[PDB]
C-alpha cells in the first residue's frame, strides 16, 4: 500500500460537462481509464491491472500537508453553515472531525488556509474554416484550467499485492508523460510523480472503527446493493462521456449513462464493486471502475 | 513500443504577442509571468505544414472528425521563462513586458487615433517539450523530416498577432533528442 | 525625499528666491545634468565610467565657478548642499545614484519654478 | 409541520452557453419557480384544504402546517412517491424534491418556552438528513440498466441524458425558449392540460391574456390562472404570483426581447456585462431564532416570512426601472441581476441602501461584483459605506471632473498611472511626481492624487477609482 | 510553395524621429537602449504611397480599401474577397557595424536639437528639445514575401521596386516635411529561401 504524489508545473484541465469548465480533482473513472489506455498502448497485459488493483480517488495536498474529502457524518449541533462550505479536511485532524472536536472557528481557520490553486480561462480560436481563404467568422472557444503553487498537487491511495504494485509503479512511469486530464495534446497536463511513505497517513488507512469512509467512486453489484443500503448516507454522481477508439464515428459512439456513490459516503454493510462495462454496439468493450478503498473509522 | 522527448528553448528575434486577453499578452494569474500557450505552436504548425503540400499532416496531430479517427503521435507542451533570462534582467534591470504605441490614419480625415499594444521584450528565452509517440516503427524518419520542415517554416514565419506588422519573428536552438520510455534510438534524429 | 521642498519653502523670505535667484541662473546649471543625464543613461553598467568620473569632475567645476560669480547661486549652492552630494557620487561610482541626484535637481528646479514671483 | 426542499437548483438553472441565454435564464427561474407553485397547489389540492396553509415558499423551500392525521401523513408519502418517480422520469439528477416532517402541538405554536425554534430546527435537520437516502435500491438498479437508444446533449441545456431536435434543441429547452418570448408581453399564465411545457402532475403551461383567461372562467374550466404581480384580477382561480421580471432591453424602439448585446453594445465605457449576486447574511438566525423569547410565535414568523418575501419580489422591480439592468433570479434569499457595468455597481449601491431603510437597518447584504465579457456563457458567467463615501463619492468625482476639464489624458496616462501605483515601490512613487508635475491638471487635482497615493489605503481607493473610471 | 527574403539596410540621410514612446524620447529595446525602426511603420508607408501612386478615390478614401494590386500586395481580410497578405515586414535595429563605428569615434547616438514657435501678434518664443538618432547611422530590415500562386510573382516584385523607389522620395517618422526622417536604401538581396521558385532574374532598387 504506497501512495503516489503528483505535482504539474503546467495548468490541467479536467472538465464536467465543457471544455470551459474546470475542476480541481479526478475520479477514479478517469484515472484507471488513463491507466488502462497506457497499459494497452504500451502492448502490455491487461489481465493482471483488471481484478486485482483498487484504486482510490485523487486528492489534493499542500506544502507539506495532505488532504481527505469531508465524511458525510450527521454531526448533531446549530450551525450547518460554516460547515457547510468545507470541502477537504487536513490529515492532522481527521479523527478529531469524526469525534466532533472540530470548532466553528476552527473550521474557519481551515477554510482560509486551504488555498492550494486557482482558477482561469483561456481564450483559443479555430481558423480551420473558410477563414483561411474567403471571408468567415473566426471561431473563439474557451478551456477551463487549474493550476497550484508550486508546493502543491495531487496524490493517490493504491494497494494490492507486491507485483501489481510493481506494474502499476511501471505504467505510471509512462504515463507521466502522457496526459491526465482534457486537452492533453493542446498544451496541457503533464506531470511528475514520486513515491512516498507518510506515517500518519498509514496508520489512519490501518485504523479499525465501525464506519466506512468511501475514498473511491464505486457501486455494488447487482446482487448486494440490497444489502448495502442498510444504513447508507451517501450521494449519487452520474457520469457520461464519450469514447475513445470504438467505431467510425466518434459523434455516434457514446458511453450508456452510469451511477455511482460519491467520495465520502458513508456506509454500514462493506461490499466489493466491479469494472462493470457501460458498451453496446461496440468492437471492443469499454470499462468503467466501479471498486471501494475504504477506511475504518 | 517507445516514446521520444525533443527538449529545447526558444527565442524572440523580435517581440511576441499572443494576447489572449485582446491589450494584454497571456500571463499567469499569479506569478504574472508571461507564457506562450501550446495551442498557438501546434496550430501555427499544422498550418504551415498543410500548406507545404494529407495523410502526412493526419498523421502528425491528428484530425479524428472525418470517418476515419488517428489519434495524435506529437504532443506540444506549454512554455515558460528560461531561469536565465529571469536571472539576465534581474541583474540588469530590466522590464519584462514593453508597451509600443501606434496609431492609424483616416483617409480624407488624417486625424490619427491612437493605439496601445503590450508586447513580449526581445531576447527572451522560453522552454518547450515536445513528446513524440513512436507507433510506427518504419514512420519515424519520415514524421521527423516533416517535424524540421515545420521548423523551418516556423523560423521563417511569426507567432501571434500583427506579424506582419513585425513582430512575432521567433528562433530555435539547444535542441536534443532523448528517448525516455523504450529502447528507440533517438541519435539519428535532428531538428535545426 | 521632498526635503528640498522642505528648504525652497524655507527659502521664500519677505517676496524674493534664494534673495534673488532666478531660474534662468540656473541655465548653464540644469544644462549641464541634463547633458550627464543623457551621456549616463546611454551607459549600460552603473559602474561609472571614468571619462564619466572626469564630467563629474567638469560638474563640480561650473558648480565652484556659479558660485563665483553670484552671491545668490553661491548661497543657494551651499545651503541645499549639492557639493557633498557630488562629492559622494564621486566616492561611490554608482549610476543609479547618479540618477537620485539626477531627479534631486528636477526636483528642486521644478519646485522653484512653481515657487517664484 | 411539512417542509420541501428542490435539490439541484444552483446547477440547472447554471448550465446555460447560448447566444439566447438572457431570455432562457428569465425563463428557466420562472420555470422552477412555476414548478415549486403548482406542486404546492397540487399538494394542497389532495389535502382537500385551503391556500391559507402555506406559511412560506421562495428559492427552494416551501413550509406548510397540516393536519396531524394518519389520512394526511398517507397522503403526503403516496404524493412523495409519485412525485419522486415524476422527477426521476425526466431530469433524474439534475432536479429533486425532498419531503419531510416533525409533529408539533397547538403548545408549541404559542410560544411557550422558545420549542417554536426547536421544531422548526428538528423539521430543518430532517429535511436535511433524508436528502442522505434518496433512492431506494430497486430505483437504484432501474437507472442503471437502460441500453437506450439515445440523442446527445441540448445545447442551451447541458444534459447528456436529454435528446436533441431540431437545430440541435430538445423539447424542454425549445418550450423554454418560447414561453421566454411570451414572457415579456403577456401577463397571465394557464395551468392547462395541453399546453406547452411539461410540469409535475401531467400537466402543462401556457400564456393567456385576461380577455381569453375570462372566457376560460367562463368556459368553467379546470384551470389556475398565474399572474404577474397583477392585483385586482378577480377571474377564476386568482393567483398574484410574486416575481420580479424585469428587462431594460424591452424599453427600446423594438419590444421583442434582445440578446446579451442589447447590453453589451454601450458605448458609455468598455462593452462588457455586469453581474451582481446577493444573500442576506443574517437570514438563517431570522426565520429560526427570529424575535426573541416574546415575538416567536407562528404568526410572526409568518408575517416576518411574507414582509421578506414581499420586498424581494416587488420592491427590486420598482427600483430597477432607472437601470440597463435585467432581473434573473430574484426570490427567497437571492438576487441576481445582469447588465453595464456601472449600471450594476450603481444598482447595487442603491439596493443596498434601499434594503437598509426597509429592514431599517437590521439586516445586512453580501455581494459580489464582477467583469466579464459578452456572451460568455452565463452559466459561468454566474459561478460598502466605504466604497460608496471614499470611493465612488469622493475620489471618483474627483478624478472625473480632472479629467473631463483636462484633455489629452486618455487611458495611456491613467494605464501609467496604474504600472506606478500596482509595483508599490518608491521609484514608481518619484516616477509618478514627475508624472504629475508633467500632467496639466489643477495643482489641487495633482496634489490629492499624489498624497492619495502616498496612503496605502488611499492609493487602493484611488486606483479602484480610476479603474472604474475606464 | 517557396518564400522568398529580402534583406538590405536602411541609412538614415537626415535625422530620423520614430518616437513611440510619447522629453519626447525616441522608441527604444529595453534589451540594449538603443533607438529602432518599428516594421509597421515602415510598412504602413509603404501602404500609403502606393495606393496613393494608384487610384484613390473619394469613396475609396472613405473606407480603407485600395486598388486590387495593393491590396493584394499588403492584404486586407476585411470584406468579401479577403486576400492574406503576401509581404511581412519586420522591424529595424540598429547595426553592428555602427556600433563600431560610433564607439570608435565616440558619437552619440541621439541628438538633442532645440526647437521654438513664433506665434504671431505676441512674436514670444515658446521652446522645445526633441530626440532624433544622429546622421549616417544605418539599421538592418528583412522582408518576407509569400508566393500564394505562380505567375504573379514579377508583377508583385515591379509594384514592390515602385513602393521602395517611392519611400525614397519621402519620410518615415515625423516632422519629414520639417526636414526630418529621410532615408535611402541600399545594399539589397533577394534569395528563395524556403522553396522551389529561382530568384536571379528579380531586382529591386
Ligand atoms: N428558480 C430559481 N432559479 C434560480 N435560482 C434559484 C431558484 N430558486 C432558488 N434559487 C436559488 O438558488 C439557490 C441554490 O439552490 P440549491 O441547488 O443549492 O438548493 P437549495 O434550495 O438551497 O437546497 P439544498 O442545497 O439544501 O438542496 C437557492 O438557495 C436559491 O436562493
Ligand atoms: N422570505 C423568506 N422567508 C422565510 N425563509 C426564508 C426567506 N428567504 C430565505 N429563507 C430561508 O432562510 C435560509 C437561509 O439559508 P442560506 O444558507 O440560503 O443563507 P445564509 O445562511 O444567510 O447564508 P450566509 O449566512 O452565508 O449569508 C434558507 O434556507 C431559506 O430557506
Amino acid at each position: 500500500t504506497k501512495v503516489f504524489k503528483l505535482s504539474f508545473k503546467t495548468p490541467v484541465h479536467f472538465g464536467k460537462k465543457r471544455l470551459s469548465d474546470g475542476e480541481m480533482t479526478i475520479t477514479a473513472d478517469t484515472l484507471f481509464s488513463a491507466l488502462f489506455i497506457e497499459t494497452l498502448q504500451l502492448g502490455k497485459d491487461t489481465d493482471w491491472l483488471l481484478n486485482d488493483l483498487i484504486i482510490s480517488d485523487t486528492f489534493p495536498y499542500e506544502n507539506e500537508l495532505y488532504y481527505l474529502p469531508k465524511p458525510l457524518i450527521k454531526i448533531d449541533s446549530d450551525n450547518h453553515k460554516a460547515f457547510k462550505k468545507l470541502k477537504y479536511v487536513p490529515v492532522h485532524h481527521y479523527n478529531q472531525y469524526l469525534n466532533g472536536e472540530l470548532s466553528a472557528e476552527d473550521a474557519t481557520d481551515l477554510n482560509d488556509i486551504f488555498n492550494i490553486g486557482y482558477f482561469s480561462l483561456q481564450t483559443k480560436v479555430s481558423l480551420i474554416a473558410q477563414e483561411t481563404d474567403s471571408s468567415a467568422d473566426s471561431e473563439p472557444y474557451s478551456v477551463g484550467t487549474f493550476t497550484f503553487e508550486p508546493e502543491a498537487g495531487l496524490y493517490f491511495i493504491a494497494k494490492g499485492s507486491e507485483e501489481t504494485l510493481d506494474h502499476l509503479n511501471n505504467i505510471m512511469t509512462a504515463l507521466q508523460y502522457s496526459g491526465l486530464g482534457g486537452k492533453r495534446n493542446a498544451g496541457y497536463g503533464q506531470f511528475e510523480y514520486e513515491i512516498i511513505n507518510n506515517q500518519q497517513l498509514s496508520k489512519l488507512l490501518n485504523q479499525n472503527g465501525k464506519h466506512s469512509i468511501l475514498l473511491s467512486t464505486a457501486m455494488a453489484k447487482k446482487e448486494e446493493i440490497e444489502s448495502a443500503l442498510k444504513e447508507a448516507r451517501y450521494i449519487l454522481t452520474k457520469r457520461s462521456g464519450f469514447v475513445q477508439s470504438t467505431n467510425y464515428s466518434e459523434m455516434l459512439v457514446k458511453k450508456s449513462d452510469f451511477y455511482s456513490f460519491s467520495s465520502g459516503s458513508v456506509f454500514k454493510n462493506i461490499f466489493n464493486g466491479d469494472i462493470f462495462n457501460v458498451g453496446h454496439n461496440g468492437k471492443h468493450p469499454v470499462y468503467r471502475y466501479a471498486k471501494p478503498l475504504w477506511l475504518e473509522v | 513500443y517507445s516514446k521520444i522527448k525533443i527538449s529545447g528553448t526558444i527565442e524572440v528575434v523580435t517581440g511576441l504577442h499572443i494576447g489572449g486577453g485582446g491589450s494584454p499578452v497571456v500571463r499567469d494569474l499569479q506569478t504574472k509571468l508571461p507564457i506562450i500557450p501550446g495551442s498557438s505552436i501546434k496550430g501555427k504548425m499544422r498550418n504551415l505544414l498543410a500548406k507545404h503540400f494529407d495523410e502526412r499532416v493526419l498523421r502528425l496531430f491528428g484530425s479524428s472528425e472525418k470517418g476515419n479517427i488517428q489519434r495524435a503521435r506529437l504532443q506540444i507542451s506549454d512554455a515558460f521563462f528560461s531561469e536565465k533570462t529571469k536571472e539576465h534582467f534581474a541583474q540588469n534591470d530590466i522590464a519584462y513586458t514593453e508597451t509600443k504605441f501606434e496609431n492609424t490614419i483616416n483617409r480624407l480625415t488624417a486625424v490619427a487615433n491612437p493605439r496601445q499594444i503590450e508586447r513580449v521584450t526581445r531576447g527572451s528565452e522560453f522552454d518547450f517539450v515536445f513528446i513524440y509517440n513512436v507507433d510506427e516503427e518504419s514512420q519515424v524518419e519520415d514524421d521527423f523530416e516533416n517535424i524540421e520542415k515545420a521548423i523551418h517554416l516556423l523560423e521563417n514565419d511569426y507567432l501571434g498577432g500583427g506579424g506582419t506588422r513585425g513582430n512575432g519573428r521567433i528562433q530555435f536552438k539547444d535542441t536534443n533528442i532523448e528517448t525516455v520510455v523504450g529502447e528507440y534510438d533517438s541519435t539519428n534524429l535532428k531538428i535545426k | 525625499m521632498t526635503f528640498a521642498h522642505e528648504v525652497v519653502k524655507s527659502n521664500v523670505k519677505n517676496q524674493v528666491l534664494f534673495n534673488g535667484l532666478t531660474t534662468s541662473k540656473l541655465r548653464n546649471l540644469m544644462e549641464q545634468v541634463n547633458r550627464l543625464y543623457t551621456i549616463a543613461f546611454n551607459s549600460n553598467e552603473d559602474q561609472l565610467n571614468e571619462e564619466f568620473i572626469d564630467e563629474l569632475e567638469y560638474l563640480k567645476i561650473k558648480f565652484y565657478y556659479e558660485a563665483g560669480r553670484e552671491k545668490s547661486v553661491d548661497e543657494f549652492l551651499k545651503k541645499t548642499l549639492m557639493f557633498p552630494i557630488i562629492d559622494r557620487v564621486i566616492k561611490k561610482e554608482s549610476k543609479k545614484f547618479f540618477l537620485d541626484y539626477c531627479k534631486y535637481f528636477e526636483a528642486l528646479v521644478a519646485y522653484a519654478k512653481y515657487y517664484q514671483k | 409541520l411539512l417542509s420541501m426542499d428542490m435539490s439541484g437548483i444552483q446547477d440547472f438553472i447554471y448550465n446555460i452557453s447560448g447566444s439566447k441565454a438572457l431570455k432562457s435564464l428569465r425563463s428557466r427561474s420562472f420555470y422552477l419557480e412555476l414548478m415549486l407553485e403548482v406542486i404546492v397547489d397540487q399538494l394542497l389540492e389532495r389535502l382537500e384544504l385551503a391556500r391559507a396553509n402555506l406559511l412560506y415558499t421562495g428559492g427552494g423551500h416551501a413550509y406548510l402546517l397540516v393536519s396531524n392525521t394518519d389520512k394526511v401523513k398517507k397522503k403526503i408519502t403516496q404524493f412523495n412517491n409519485e412525485l419522486k418517480k415524476w422527477f426521476m422520469s425526466e431530469f433524474t439528477t439534475d432536479l429533486s424534491l425532498s419531503m419531510a416532517f416533525e409533529k408539533c402541538s397547538g403548545d408549541d405554536l404559542m410560544n411557550t418556552s422558545g420549542n417554536y425554534r426547536t421544531i422548526w430546527r428538528n423539521v430543518s435537520s430532517k429535511l436535511s438528513d433524508i436528502k442522505a437516502h434518496k433512492y431506494s435500491a430497486e430505483d437504484i438498479l432501474k437507472l442503471n440498466h437502460f441500453h437506450s437508444y439515445g440523442d446527445r446533449e441540448c445545447k442551451e441545456c447541458l444534459r447528456s441524458d436529454i435528446d436533441i431536435n431540431d437545430d440541435g434543441l430538445c423539447s424542454i429547452c425549445e418550450g423554454i425558449i418560447n414561453i421566454s418570448n411570451d414572457l415579456r408581453d403577456k401577463s397571465f399564465f394557464v395551468l392547462s392540460e395541453t399546453g406547452k411545457l411539461k410540469m409535475p402532475f401531467n400537466k402543462f403551461i401556457s400564456v393567456i391574456d385576461y380577455e381569453e383567461a375570462e372566457m376560460l372562467v367562463q368556459n368553467n374550466n379546470q384551470v389556475r390562472i398565474y399572474s404577474k404581480n397583477k392585483p385586482y384580477i378577480g377571474i377564476g382561480i386568482s393567483t398574484n404570483l410574486w416575481m420580479c421580471d424585469y428587462d431594460y432591453a424591452s424599453q427600446n424602439q423594438d419590444m421583442r426581447e434582445k440578446g446579451i448585446g442589447s447590453y453589451v453594445d454601450r458605448e458609455e465605457g468598455v462593452k462588457r456585462l455586469g453581474v451582481v449576486r446577493a444573500d442576506i447574511d443574517n437570514l438563517g438566525a431570522t426565520f429560526i431564532s427570529g424575535i426573541p423569547e416574546k415575538y416567536n410565535s407562528i404568526s410572526r414568523t409568518a408575517t416576518l416570512s411574507r414582509q421578506l418575501s414581499l420586498f424581494f419580489k416587488y420592491e427590486l422591480n420598482h427600483l430597477l426601472e432607472n437601470y440597463q439592468i435585467t432581473a434573473i433570479y430574484s426570490g427567497g434569499d437571492d438576487l441576481f441581476l445582469i447588465g453595464a457595468w456601472d449600471d450594476i455597481i450603481e444598482a447595487s449601491i442603491y439596493i443596498n441602501d434601499k434594503f437598509k431603510e426597509f429592514t431599517l437597518d437590521k439586516l445586512t447584504l453580501s455581494a459580489g461584483v464582477g467583469m466579464f465579457s459578452g456572451k460568455y456563457p452565463v452559466s459561468k458567467m454566474a459561478f460598502w459605506d466605504e466604497f460608496k463615501k471614499n470611493i465612488l463619492e469622493e475620489k471618483l468625482l474627483v478624478l472625473q471632473q480632472g479629467f473631463s476639464q483636462t484633455d489629452e489624458h486618455g487611458k495611456a496616462f491613467i494605464y501609467k498611472m496604474l504600472a506606478l501605483l500596482r509595483n508599490n515601490e518608491a521609484i514608481n512613487i518619484a516616477r509618478l511626481a514627475y508624472l504629475l508635475a508633467r500632467s496639466k491638471m489643477n495643482e489641487d487635482f495633482t496634489s490629492k492624487i499624489f498624497n492619495w497615493a502616498q496612503n496605502d489605503k488611499d492609493k487602493n481607493q484611488l486606483i479602484t477609482a480610476l479603474e472604474y473610471y475606464i
